[PDB]
């Protein structure tokens, strides 16, 4: 067969970026936030109550006979047929653990008949409710890819990705979704990812110290780990620049002598 | 012969039909199929009856929110139908063994007319055939209710629509599979004019066929626009063979390898499938592993990584039952793929910049419709040459009926005219037999 | 004639012969009753019959016998063999045997058809018309055959109210008649209905009855019908099965299977007297309407002013659509109100609830749960985790399991089926044990002030009593207040106190369930 | 029981006291 | 416990069933409780360990007489435990020891 590397790179950025891409690597958890409390903070649908349909189940509508199309598996909210919902996320480019073009990658390599959008201070991902739910609390959420500091789960208005942190090490947020409690030491979401107020605020948990950040972030920074000092992803970039060149020149064996 | 590859031949429910059969059989410049696909668009025109007697009984000539009062014909085309199809065959008539064709569609109230070859041989231009049935049912309408002089001009802002005025088929009634040639996005762009939707209502919601329709009109333009011309040609061949025709089973046995899989999945599969095959080597390993590869035959690395894109496409919009995941497993497809190899993705980041494009167009305020309306003929996915559209048709054949532009909402007419010709609703299983047909004189 | 047999069949599931020994014969038109208790097996051999994913038999197998065009995929009655197409070809007889892939069982089981139990295949957002026109045209028809059959139907499951209303934003039992008017309208050779009727009150549960015989026993479509209720059981079937855990009990006339049913039963525990505690919430002028550009205003609950008195049992009866429902989600602080105020006595102060907040409504939503009508539970998730880890309990997760446990059996499980069931997932009970199992996710908690939207609607008459019983002593040894919503009268009488009537949003009169009764008839 | 009594007594995380900052003033 | 300033800690009895004994926390040095050093195999007896901040109840300090594949000496699971040390000499003391009883630690290295 074919053994799956995933990132060229020998820094601690890269093998992040490889561990975050790599299906059978069990991301550490961090936090336990119940399954209530995400669909709470998601704000899509009532906890308790089922979840809304847009389509009958796929056993009551009839489709036409499809090899190729039953050849796949369908998800579960797909079977039963649920509204796509969407969570998205902002992060810091001060040494947020998860960064969008990484979740965008991890995502479509971790999770089945998702919709990752990318963009500079904005990631969302698009799946059927329930199925979602499932991977918003088992990956996105209690895992090492958030941190309640660096990052958040906000819709509506997004900026201060490329802000400076606050007093306590917060990512902005024009909105304030979550806030820090000093007593507990623990970040607590009032309001849900696209702005109306908590009735009882979540607990999401305690900010990421900063030295446990520098090691599982996935971006490049001066003051953490500059690609300068990692030759192989900058190698591998311009190899691909070069072969893009090289194809739309003169898509040909002879012209790919040069590569 | 100038290329010695050959590709086996698969159905749509992956059993082997031939082997051994030259690339360049199923080439545009040869296929027969493709030739009368070709030929059946550029003249066959649909016109729809009742939207004619309901534009002359309202005054609704124009365009939209547009009303003469005054002008008000009432007539009843559906009720003679007959009599009006007659007509038009007599008038479009050039020999008597012609290939003029009027049938008669929903029982009076839609009309297929397919125009004779004569007239189109005779014409720089596919134009010809819309004109020339506006003409013919203009006098057959004239002529068979008996219609005023003082109301032709009425009859033709009814049937044609705002034509002198705005160089278009606008409010009119008449309609065809290609648009005007001065409403291209370039020179050569008139078979990208064909949304997803039209290809999977043609094809009746298949995948494996409105696949390979999709790859054979896009493919064809591609030879129409002289990129397929050269050192592109066995590329875009090879791009056709594998993307749309499933060569050497490949989109089937990718889904059937990842039923349970997700896109990086598939990616696996495909760089195992092209190192198997011998079609990409290692070409040096790094200091922190990563061992990069290189393609041994470069076409045949871009047909595999197309056909791997088709099969990503269709494992996750089937796991997803929804057709909005298209732009970003294309993307990411590719982005995954080219940063686990160091190899080109598809069209050589082209298919990429063409899920961007996507991706804007279908998920934003900024964006408008949905993936069923996707064309070549369009400048944000105008930009790969025949790699992002058919799996698009995928897409839209693994939707449960979650897309406000479903094929039912907006190719109803086209699938009902289109869905009786047997080389449109089943292309696959005919381009097959086409070139079937002609593997021994290569 | 026999239009299809059921062999020597045992459905088993990991040793766990859900089914064992079920064969049953019917013919071309004929209503068959399936009776049982809650789990006994209903919904797992209607999904067998339709021949739903993971349902196929590991013993026997079932015999469709139909009529056939080879030219037009369309399968028909049986009856219908020597008869004429609406095709070419005269028709041919097959006894598709399901779970074999004998093609005609694409055709076959597009013409059968379901009503699932507690799930409503609708499109949601198509309306009331377009989704019953979806039907007709889907199924065939055409704009005027469709249109007569759309009005003509719209009226047997009573909807003509809601027309044009968005089929999401319909309430419970609406959605229940809308999901079977889609049922009826495809011309079915067979129509497999899971708890047709659903928790639905005695007058519409009518409307859906007759609707029923007026379409399916009009067409001579045969009719498999599931109720543990029995008085349905009679008034349709003619031949019916009594079924016990997955084994047929008895086989026979419909009459006699219905007596020997009820016989085995148990009458309720009319529990002691209790003494209530002072006022805990009071809305006064509570209002909710629903404007819409394109459909009038609904005003669901249209002034309502009520006060429960702390440890007491209130029940909310009433018509479908009266506005039961949304009265409860305004007490849950879950939809706020359009005018009107809510106070919540905390323990002496009462907090103002319509204002969001944890300064404000969050106070008293501490101590507010609310079991939905329209319920659900992780699927992805054990009933363990369900219980203890997706809500959030104040305990280590060592010691969470015999708290579960605890609370599967006051809810009323045995120990062993308490134990069995902590290890497995929603999908894998039945319509009943999920809502018990959502009744105990609401209890678990302890809250004060608890909410049930129909605790009942499919439970036997024994495991009713059963949640009856849970209720009366968690109230008086905890000191819960509840409020219910239900239509089972006797479940009114023997554990509610203070009933009240709903009626077009208002409260009519409120007092004993006794004085209900006799205001109701 | 007096163990569930025991647990619920002693490891009631009460959101009033534990997060003072929002329930109260 | 105290260990930082004196040469014997004081540890409290928080909670107690049968073969588990919890040891309060101390709610002002539980911040930084990063999951650290996580159970592989099953965990053996006479083990201390304090629960991470993954877990609800982080910081709680716990001990149990006997050895379980499945939850760690506080109730959590493996990945919610960090082990930080073990009971060497003295034991059948945990056995005899009420609730809100202090029991005494000297540490051995
Ligand atoms: N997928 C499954 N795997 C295992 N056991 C199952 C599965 N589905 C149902 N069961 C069990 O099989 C038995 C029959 O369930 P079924 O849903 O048929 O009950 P029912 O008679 O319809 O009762 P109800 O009144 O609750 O609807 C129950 O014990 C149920 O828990
Ligand atoms: N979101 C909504 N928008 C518009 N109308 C609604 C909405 N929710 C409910 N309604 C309508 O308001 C009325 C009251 O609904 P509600 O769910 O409160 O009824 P109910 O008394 O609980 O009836 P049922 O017995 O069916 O549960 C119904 O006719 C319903 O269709
Ligand atoms: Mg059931
Ligand atoms: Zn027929």
């Amino acid at each position: 067969a074919y053994t799956p590397q995933f990132y060229p790179g020998a820094t601690k950025v890269a093998e992040n970026r490889r561990n975050h891409l790599n299906p059978n690597y069990e991301l550490e958890k961090l936090r336990e936030i119940p399954d209530e409390d995400v669909v709470k903070i998601m704000g899509h649908r009532q906890p308790g109550e089922d979840y809304k349909t847009v389509h009958p189940p796929l056993e009551e509508m009839d489709f036409v006979e499809d090899y190729a199309r039953d050849l796949v598996e369908p998800l579960n909210g797909a079977k039963e047929g649920h509204r796509v919902r969407y969570i998205q996320f902002a992060d810091s480019m001060y040494f947020a653990p998860a960064q969008p073009y990484d979740r965008s990658r991890s995502y479509m390599s971790r999770l089945r008949g998702v919709d990752a959008g990318t963009l500079s201070g904005r990631q969302v991902v698009e799946c059927r409710e329930s199925d979602l739910e499932e991977f918003s609390k088992n990956i996105l959420m209690d895992t090492e890819l958030f941190d309640p500091a660096t990052s958040g789960m906000r819709g509506a208005t997004v900026h201060g990705h490329s802000l400076r942190l606050d007093e306590n090490g917060m990512m902005f947020d024009a909105l304030q979704r979550c806030v820090f409690d000093e007593k507990t030491g623990h970040v607590m979401y009032v309001k849900d990812q696209v702005g109306k107020p908590l009735d009882a605020p979540v607990d999401v948990g305690e900010p990421i110290p900063e030295a446990k950040l520098r090691e599982i972030t996935t971006i490049y920074r001066n003051d953490g780990v500059a690609m300068r000092a990692d030759p192989d992803v900058i190698e591998v970039v311009k190899r691909i620049h070069r072969a893009r060149t090289l194809g739309g020149y003169i898509p040909t064996n002879e012209t790919f002598k040069g590569l | 012969v100038k290329y010695e590859d050959k590709i086996s031949l698969y159905d749509a429910k992956g059993n082997l039909v031939a082997e051994n059969v030259p690339l360049e059989a199923i080439s545009p410049l040869y296929n027969p199929t493709i030739k009368s696909m070709v030929k059946n668009i550029k003249r066959t025109v649909a016109v729809n009856l009742a939207g004619i007697e309901g534009t002359l009984a309202a005054g609704k000539i124009g365009g939209k929110g547009c009303q003469v009062p005054g002008r008000t014909l009432d007539i009843s085309a559906v009720s003679n139908a007959q009599a009006i199809a007659d007509e038009v065959e007599k008038i479009l008539k050039v020999s008597e063994d012609d290939d003029t064709a009027v049938k008669i569609i929903n029982g009076g109230k839609q009309l297929a007319v397919q125009v004779p070859t004569a007239r189109l041989e005779v014409a720089a231009e596919y134009s010809v055939s819309m004109l020339s049935t506006a003409m013919a049912l203009k006098e057959a309408l004239i002529k068979t209710f008996n219609i005023d002089m003082f109301d032709g001009s009425t009859v033709h802002a009814a049937i044609v629509g705002n034509y002198p005025q705005v160089m278009d088929y606008a409010g009119g009634n008449i309609a065809s599979l290609l648009g005007a040639p001065s409403m291209m996005e370039g020179l050569g762009y008139a078979l990208r004019n064909i949304p997803v939707n039209h290809a999977v209502a043609t094809t009746k919601k298949n995948m494996m066929n409105a696949i390979a329709f999709s790859s054979v009109m896009e493919q064809t333009a591609t030879f129409e626009m002289g990129d397929a011309v050269g050192s592109f040609e066995r590329q875009h061949l090879l791009g056709l063979a594998y993307q749309g025709l499933n060569a050497d089973n490949l989109v089937i046995d990718f889904i059937k390898a990842n039923a349970k899989g997700t896109v990086g999945s598939v990616v696996e599969t495909v760089i195992d499938r092209a190192i198997a095959d011998g079609v990409i080597v290692v070409d040096k390993t790094m200091s922190s592993g990563f061992n990069m590869y290189k393609p041994a035959d470069v076409n045949k690395w871009n047909a595999y990584a197309a056909a791997g894109l088709v099969a990503a496409v269709a494992v996750s919009c089937g796991a997803a039952r929804a057709a909005q995941n298209v732009a970003s497993v294309i993307l990411y497809f590719n982005d995954i793929l080219e940063y686990e190899t160091g190899l080109p993705g598809v069209d050589y980041g082209r298919s990429m910049g063409t899920a961007v494009g996507f991706s804007f167009f279908s998920h934003s305020i900024y964006g408008g419709g949905g993936p069923g309306i996707f064309n070549g003929n369009h400048v944000v996915t105008r930009h790969s040459k025949g790699f992002a559209i058919p799996p698009v048709c995928a897409a839209m054949c693994a939707d449960a009926g979650t897309q406000m532009f479903s094929p039912e909402h907006t190719s109803g007419l086209v699938g009902s005219v289109y869905s009786a010709f047997d080389e449109f609703r089943e292309p696959m299983k005919y381009v097959i037999e086409g070139a079937l047909s002609i593997k021994d004189q290569f | 004639m026999l239009l299809l047999e059921v062999k020597n069949v045992s459905k088993s599931y990991g040793d766990t012969e859900v089914l064992k020994n079920v064969s049953f014969e019917l013919n071309e038109g004929d209503v068959m009753g399936v009776l049982g208790r809650s789990g006994a097996g209903k919904s797992v051999l209607l999904h067998m019959l339709r021949g739903m994913e993971g349902y196929e038999p590991t013993s026997g197998q079932i015999i469709y016998h139909v009529a056939y065009c080879p030219h037009c995929e369309n399968v028909e009655a049986p009856s219908q063999v020597g008869k004429k197409c609406e095709c070419e070809t005269e028709y041919v007889a097959k006894s598709v045997d399901f779970w074999n892939n004998n093609e005609i069982t694409y055709a076959l089981k597009k013409k059968i058809a379901i009503m699932l139990q507690r799930t409503f295949a609708l499109y949601g957002e198509k309306t009331v018309a377009e989704n019953i026109m979806e039907a007709l045209t889907a199924a065939g028809y055409e704009g005027k055959d469709a249109t007569e059959w759309a009005l003509n139907l719209i009226k047997m499951v009573k909807l003509e109210h809601r027309v044009a209303h968005i089929s999401r934003d319909l309430s419970g039992g609406e959605k229940q008649r809308v999901v079977l008017a889609r049922q009826i309208a495809k011309n079915p050779v067979i129509f497999l209905a899971d708890e047709p009727t659903g928790t639905l009150d005695p007058k519409t549960a009518k409307f859906v009855h007759n609707a029923l015989t007026e379409a399916v026993i009009k067409h001579n479509i045969a009719m498999v019908i599931t109720s543990h209720w029995p008085e349905v059981i009679e008034e349709l079937c003619q031949k019916a099965i009594w079924l016990d855990k997955g084994e047929m009990r008895l086989v026979g006339e419909s009459k006699h299977v219905v007596e020997e049913f009820m016989k085995t039963v148990t009458s309720m525990k009319e529990f002691e007297k209790v003494e209530v505690k002072d006022e805990l919430l009071k809305l006064e002028n509570v209002e909710k309407r629903y404007v819409s550009v394109d459909r009038g205003i609904v005003k669901a609950v249209d002034g309502i002013d009520v006060s429960i008195n702390e440890k007491e049992i209130f029940g909310l009866v009433g018509v479908s659509g009266a506005g039961k429902t949304t009265l409860s989600k305004i007490i849950a602080a879950v939809i706020p109100p359009s005018k009107g105020n809510y106070e919540f006595r905390l323990a002496d102060e009462w907090v103002d609830m319509t204002k969001v907040g944890p300064l404000y409504r969050g106070r008293a939503k501490r101590y507010i749960g609310m079991l939905f009508q329209e319920y659900s539970l992780y699927p992805h998730r054990t009933i363990l985790y369900n219980l203890t880890e997706s809500i959030g309990l104040e305990m280590p997760g060592e010691f969470a399991k015999m708290k579960a446990e605890h609370t599967l059996v006051s809810v009323g499980f045995t120990e062993e089926e308490a134990e069995n069931m902590l290890e497995k997932h929603p999908s894998e009970l039945s319509v009943g044990e999920k809502h018990r199992v959502a009744l105990a996710q609401v209890l678990i908690r302890e809250p004060h002030l608890i909410l049930l939207d129909e605790p009942t609607g499919t439970m036997d008459p024994i495991t009713r009593n059963q949640v009856a019983e849970s209720i009366q002593k968690s109230r008086s040894e905890l000191d819960q207040t509840y409020v219910i919503v239900s239509h089972d009268m006797d479940f009114v009488l023997n554990v509610c106190d203070r009933a009240a009537l709903v009626r077009g949003g208002k409260i009519i009169k409120t007092g004993k369930p006794d004085e209900i009764v006799k205001i109701l008839s | 029981r007096l163990f569930l009594k025991a647990l619920k007594e002693k490891f009631e995380e009460d959101p009033k006291e534990k997060y003072t900052k929002f329930y109260t003033f | 416990t105290g260990l930082t300033t004196k040469r014997i800690g004081t540890l409290k009895i928080y909670f107690k069933h049968d073969d588990i004994s919890m040891f309060e926390r101390d709610w002002d040095y539980s911040k930084g409780l990063l999951p650290e050093n996580t159970p592989e195999k099953s965990i053996d007896s006479g083990i201390i360990a304090v629960t991470n901040m993954v877990k609800k109840y982080k910081g709680y300090i716990g001990v149990r007489t006997s050895s379980n594949d499945k939850y760690g000496p506080t109730g959590e699971t493996f990945e919610g435990t960090n082990i930080v040390g073990k009971v060497v000499k003295n034991s059948e003391i945990l056995k005899s020891v009420k609730q809100g009883e202090n029991i005494y630690i000297l540490e051995v290295n």
